[PDB]
């Protein structure tokens, strides 16, 4: 908890950055500067493939980075605005729960570990599919629901 | 003069392709939290070991 | 003419390997396409 | 059981279309155009060896799709006309439990997940063997009891 | 004129057989929920993945 930093544009908040493990992860589709000057001055490696900008955390002065796991069992996860249901290869939330500007928020398991980071979602009718960044034991991968839009 | 230009251009392109390949190959490891680059891969990509 | 007629085509000029190369090239494409279909049909047949 | 996915495709109904996973499914042997418009306009792929036609579910109605699994433990399964006994890898019902025109109906496990779709069956005394479409890991297969008739 | 016709006809048949094979070995993947087509097959049959 409280590992979330704001990413701001000149006239608005555009998204969030999260400290996960040894690296700070920010959605590549979000334009703005991190509120914390310590992270704002940090160089990031941009990858359009996974919609990510990542950089190493100054862990010598940033020891509050969250724990994370590659495991993705079926069940419910905590994504700040409520619970998110995970089944098969997709995360699903209530239709009125999602919104623009919320990208960058992590999804936590029942152990408080980060599982995935929200980029956006798709309106499937009664429910909204959640577009997230996830990882396996070796490398980062991305989940993209059909018709998903960046938030 | 032209032959020298073309040969040098070809080398510059070959290097550019190698750098592009290196970035694409390694990105998934440097972009991922908790990930460690395989020993053989770091030698191939001509990069520093792991995270240090 | 002291010789006979050319007759029915079969006795045409040599350096006609162009005919064999084109015929072979097309026949090969058919043979390969036929093999691909046969393999798929065999797999499809076994699956129920 | 407690959910209806069975969309009629004809004024004179002969079986139903249903939503399973991410695909729209109906028996290939039943004629008619699926109702509710959104499904009516879908193109379907037909396989005469499976007696099955499928099409992609539109994103906006994807949330209404039934849950799917390939797992089939021995035991009893649910459907809208009663219970189904699964024995020896085959689905069986009481004679008279199903009739012609009732095809296209999913068979559900105890978690509400679809394991098979009814095409027809064979009437053998007091019990009827079902001809169904079922799935294994990453493959579609069909079971056809001897003497089975199309429904 | 005849040789050209026959050779073109043979090619058209070879293509038709390839297209038949393309449908027959793929349709079962479309019928199966998740459309879990393996990477190598997608390259061979020139087809798109489940999330395309």
């Amino acid at each position: 908890n409280d590992c979330i930093f704001e990413v701001k544009h000149e006239g608005k908040v555009t998204g969030y950055a999260c400290l996960v493990g040894d690296k700070v992860m920010k959605p590549a589709h979000v334009k703005g500067t991190i509120d914390n000057a310590d992270l704002a001055k940090l160089a990031f490696k941009r990858s359009s493939k996974y919609d990510l900008e990542c950089a190493q955390i100054p862990v010598h002065m940033k020891s509050d980075a969250s724990k994370f796991t590659h495991e993705k069992p079926e069940g419910y996860y905590n994504w700040h605005h409520g619970a998110v249901q995970y089944s098969g290869g997709r995360f699903t939330i209530p239709t009125g729960a999602g919104k623009p500007g919320d990208s960058g928020r992590p999804i936590f398991d029942n152990k408080g570990r980060v599982v995935a980071i929200v980029l956006g979602g798709a309106n499937e009718g009664a429910r909204t599919a959640l577009s997230v960044v996830t990882w396996n034991k070796d490398i980062v991968t991305k989940i993209t629901p059909e018709g998903a839009e960046e938030w | 003069s032209v032959a020298s230009f073309v040969l040098l251009s070809m080398v510059g392109v070959a290097v550019g392709m190698c750098m592009c390949a290196r970035r694409r190959c390694i990105t998934p490891y440097e972009l991922t939290p908790g990930a460690t680059v395989p020993f053989l891969l770091s030698l191939i990509c001509c990069i520093r070991t792991a995270k240090a | 003419a002291s010789h006979t007629t050319l007759g029915v085509q079969d006795i045409s000029a040599t350096a006609m390997s162009w005919v064999q190369k084109i015929t072979g090239g097309v026949g090969l494409v058919v043979a390969v396409a036929a093999l691909i279909l046969i393999v798929v049909l065999c797999v499809s047949f076994s699956r129920h």
